[PDB]
RNA sequence: AGGUUGACCUCGGAUCAGGUAGGAGGACCCGCUGAACUUAAGCAUAUCAAUAAGCGGAGGAAAAGAAACCAACAGGGAUUGCCCUAGUAACGGCGAGUGAAGCGGCAACAGCUCAAAUUUGAAAGCUGGCUUCGGCCCGCGUUGUAAUUUGGAGAGGAUGCUUU
């Protein structure tokens, strides 16, 4: 049980990776290359009104 | 026949319950000989007689114990079977009054300085 | 001094452990017992092992 | 009271009066049984400061124990291993003779609780002690908040576990740098220092 | 009656009235006792190890614990545990090796009881028995049961407000 199961990652690198993934989410070719069906989506990034 | 319900037994007293126990035991004793001499549907009757004897013994014991608890209601020493069981450690545990007894100096301190209810302004 | 207890240790006395209905179980129906009936005026019973 | 005078007199164990009393009492206790009940404490000031009361539920038992060291029960008093440069004549028991006296008295009175004990005499063969015991099942004990802590089951056989005064001394339960290895429990401290601790995010 | 009649002390008896202990379990806990394989070329210091086996004793936790502490500072302030101190100070044949603590951050926090004093204008205390549940008895106990005090103080004074 004392195998190393958990991985310590720098918080700065975690924040870097999260920011890169957020930037990649705004690129419509990357959404299709990841396999999302977004051909009828009116705009990327898609922002819906908070009143809805 | 041979099936005695508990509801009719709960209203009887000791003498008719003893009489019923005697008749049931006699019928079971005869019916065992009937079993070893011939085969029939009387095995159902021997099973019901056994359970009826068990019910009568249960009711007699329960009424006797209830009467004894009434007799020992206001006495300091009870029979060991009538005393509550709990566990051995629970029976050896200090009583609630003895465990809650405090010294008089402690009582004076608690009377004049108990834990107060307070709030602190933010 | 003899004991003069302030409480009985057992509240209810036991019923007799070996009464007649427990002593006599059933008669024996074997051919040896059936011989003994008219040969010796003897009945054969199966009884409790603890009865004298 | 008189107990202050008794304490100051008990300090003077080499005075003529105290040596006379010690000699005659040593003879009497040697004639009595190895473990026997005392009708009252022979040192009332000592018993009172150790916690004895003249109350139903407090008893005193006097016990003598053979003094000196300890012998290992090996055949012919010799071992069959590596050389030790010593004999069993110089082996020292890690508990006190007072603790041995308390344990034997507790076994004689298994229904009671050992509160404390005190030295009363010694000669070349024996050391003599008086042990204070409390009846946890007595109503006068159970109703008293100064003593009914001993009726709780966590204090069963304190003398067997070293929870009496001599037991605390032998376990070395004192504060500070001289007692680094023993103050929280020697074996527990050893286990804490020899435990390998591995966290998730190491 | 005094060769008697008693008071105590100590020591016994009882299938005496009422209770209690034992065995189990033992992962964890408190003690006692205690190896060798191993590692040191071998090997009697050492190491394995204050470990395994053996023995006694608890609980839901145990143990520890309100300083005869740490410190040497502008001082901290019961106990326990985690991180750190630190593989450090230190110990060690022919060297293999061994190895804490104070401070600091945090989890959690909680404080108290006796002995030593004459209530002495009143043993004010308590087990048990019987109760009509009001109490009354047999006793324990002055070789000291209550109240009061525990070092942070306290006792005696003074003083005027608060408290239940």
């Amino acid at each position: 049980i004392w195998r190393k199961w958990h991985v310590k990652i720098n918080q700065g690198q975690k924040r870097f990776a999260t920011a890169s993934a957020l930037a990649a989410s705004a690129v419509a070719p990357l959404l299709m290359a990841r396999g999302h069906q977004v051909s009828t989506v009116p705009e990327v990034p898609l922002v819906v009104d908070s009143a809805a | 026949n041979g099936k005695v319900k508990a509801g009719q037994l709960w209203s009887k007293n000791k003498e008719e319950l003893t009489k019923i126990l005697g008749e049931l035991k006699t019928e079971l004793s005869q019916l065992r000989i009937q079993k070893i001499s011939s085969s029939g549907a009387k095995l159902n009757k021997i099973h019901d007689l056994r359970k009826s004897i068990a019910r009568v013994l249960t009711v007699i014991n329960a009424k006797q114990r209830a009467q004894l608890r009434l007799f020992y209601k206001n006495k300091k020493y009870l029979p060991l079977d009538l005393r509550p069981k709990l566990t051995r450690a629970l029976r050896r545990r200090l009583s609630k009054e003895d465990a809650s007894r405090v010294l008089e100096k402690t009582k004076k301190r608690l009377t004049h300085f108990p834990q107060r209810k307070y709030a602190v302004k933010a | 001094l003899s004991r003069a207890p302030k409480y009985p240790r057992k509240s209810i006395p036991h019923e007799p452990r070996l009464d007649e209905h427990k002593i006599i179980i059933h008669p024996l129906n074997t051919e040896g017992a059936l011989k003994k009936i008219e040969e010796q005026n003897t009945l054969v019973f199966i009884v409790d092992v603890k009865a004298n | 009271g008189a107990l202050k005078y008794l304490e100051e007199l008990s300090k003077k164990k080499q005075s003529d009066v105290v040596r006379f009393l010690l000699r005659v009492r040593c003879w009497e206790y040697r004639q009595l049984n190895v473990i026997h009940r005392a009708s009252r404490p022979s040192r009332p000031d000592k018993a009172r400061r150790l916690g004895y009361k003249a109350k139903q539920g407090y008893v005193i038992y006097r016990v003598r124990v053979r003094r000196g060291g300890r012998k290992r029960p090996v055949p012919k008093g010799a071992t069959y291993g590596k050389p030790t440069n010593q004999g069993v004549n110089q082996l020292k028991y890690q508990r006190s003779l007072r603790a041995t006296a308390e344990e034997r008295v507790g076994r004689r009175c298994s229904n009671l609780r050992v509160l404390n004990s005190y030295w009363v005499n010694q000669d070349s063969t024996y050391k003599y002690y008086e042990v204070i015991l409390v009846d946890p099942n007595h109503k006068a004990i159970r109703r008293d908040p100064r003593i009914n802590w001993i009726c709780n089951p966590v204090h069963k056989h304190r003398e067997c576990r070293g929870l009496t005064s001599t037991g605390k001394k032998s376990r070395g339960l004192n504060k500070g740098h001289r007692f680094n290895k023993t103050r929280a429990g020697r074996r527990k401290t050893w286990k804490r220092h020899n435990t390998l601790s591995l966290w998730r995010y190491r």
